[PDB]
């Protein structure tokens, strides 16, 4: 995979601090607050 | 309801995002290919020199 | 560390289900790395991670 060869030369892709499930709580909260 | 129909068949409206993801993997690719280039040296493999 | 047929590198060799054409030797990935090789003595598809 593209990430694998990258992962193999010293190219690492750190994880986004906020997982998508977390973002989906914010964009739920803002969206649930606005309503 | 119109929004969900648009997205259902629209690849382009996300072009802004899709471009950003592309351009990174692009320069990421190109960064990798540069490991195969001679740069004037007799080979692009470190040990084989 | 390894050498196959003169091909050299260092990786984690595993069993892999990707399917070569008979005459072939290497596999490769998008990045021109050596991704998968076939064991010469016992034909089998060996990943390289």
């Amino acid at each position: 995979d593209l990430i694998c060869a990258q992962k193999f030369n010293g190219l690492t892709v750190l994880p986004p601090l906020l997982t998508d499930e977390m973002i989906a709580q914010y964009t739920s909260a803002l969206l649930a607050g606005t309503i | 309801g119109k929004i969900q129909d648009s997205l259902s068949s629209t690849a382009s409206a996300l072009g802004k995002l899709q471009d950003v993801v592309n351009q990174n993997a692009q320069a990421l690719n190109t960064l990798v290919k540069q490991l195969s280039s001679n740069f004037g040296a007799i080979s692009s493999v470190l040990n084989d020199i | 560390n390894f050498n196959f047929n003169g091909l050299t590198g260092t990786g984690v060799l595993t069993e892999s289900n990707k399917k070569f054409l008979p005459f072939q030797q290497f596999g490769r990935d998008i990045a021109d790395t050596t991704d998968a090789v076939r064991d010469p003595q016992t034909l089998e598809i060996l990943d390289i991670t």
